């Protein structure tokens, strides 16, 4: 969707 | 990287792969950075200290591999190469080494996020993790020191952070390593950055957000004992970046 920094989604 | 797993960016989605066009046509590995905006990377200013010709440098983001492509991924071109005034490289150390690039796709547009790109959040002023914490460094960087060719899959391994007296001992850097540099070792000095994943992260979680907290800069061999990675200590250029990152 938009840029959460430090976060990955798997 | 000596040691780690092989991994895929979805683990590291604000890895940026640079490289440079040569006249011939080959495009050669040059080093990794980060993304901390949709149009900002950081990366270290000695990966171009010797050729700053912007417009020969090509920047991707989402590639889990080095010369084959990744679905997903994004190709920039470098509007802006900011390299640091104050750079300075003696028998091993190097100061000062950080570097921006500003990034323009062919449409005029910057990074857009997906499942495998996403920036990595930037410290407070001088805030760091204590030592003892055990941050992940990832690249494209020689497996072995040997090595003349860089691996094709990207690379991740775990490090922990030591203190500066720790790395300061006349039998580790002495006074080479300063305030504005960071040391991270592997305990059995297995597992290390090595050529090649200059300019890339050194992520810890600070604060509970996984923050850059340094740059690949240099080393002496790679895994080897006593001698760990130092890493510009990114909580102190704050200032600078913020300078061009307005
Ligand atoms: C990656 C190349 C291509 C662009 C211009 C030189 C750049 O610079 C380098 C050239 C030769 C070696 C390195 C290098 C080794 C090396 C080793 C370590 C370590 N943890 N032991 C490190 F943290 C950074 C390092 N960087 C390096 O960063």
């Amino acid at each position: 969707l938009k840029f959460q920094c430090g976060q990955k989604t798997l | 990287i000596i040691g780690g797993e092989f991994t895929t960016i979805e683990n590291q989605p604000w890895f940026a792969a640079i490289y440079r066009r040569h006249r011939g046509g080959s495009v050669t590995y040059v080093c990794g950075g980060s993304l901390m905006s949709p149009c900002w990377v950081i990366s270290a200013t000695h990966c171009f200290i010797d050729y700053p010709k912007k417009e020969d440098y090509i920047v991707y983001l989402g590639r889990s591999r080095l010369n084959s492509n990744t679905q997903g991924e994004m190709k920039f071109e470098v509007e802006n190469l900011i390299l640091h005034k104050d750079y300075s490289a003696d028998t091993l150390a190097h100061h000062n080494d950080i570097a921006l690039l500003k990034i323009r796709s062919k449409e005029g547009r910057c990074a857009q996020p997906s499942r495998t790109i996403q920036t990595i959040c930037l410290p407070s002023m001088y805030n760091d993790p204590q030592f003892g914490t055990s941050c992940e460094i990832t690249g494209f960087g020689k497996e072995a020191s040997t090595d003349y060719l860089y691996p094709e899959q990207l690379k991740m391994t775990v490090v922990k952070l030591i203190s500066h007296r720790e790395c300061q001992q006349p039998h580790y850097y002495g006074s080479e390593v300063t305030t504005k540099m960071l040391c991270a070792a592997d305990p059995q000095w297995k597992t290390d950055s090595c050529q090649g994943d200059s300019g890339g992260p050194l992520v810890c979680s600070l604060q509970g957000r996984m923050t850059l907290t340094g740059i690949v800069s240099w080393g002496r061999g790679c895994a080897l004992k006593d001698k760990p990675g130092v890493y510009t200590r990114v909580s102190h250029f704050l200032p600078w970046i913020r300078s061009h990152t307005k």
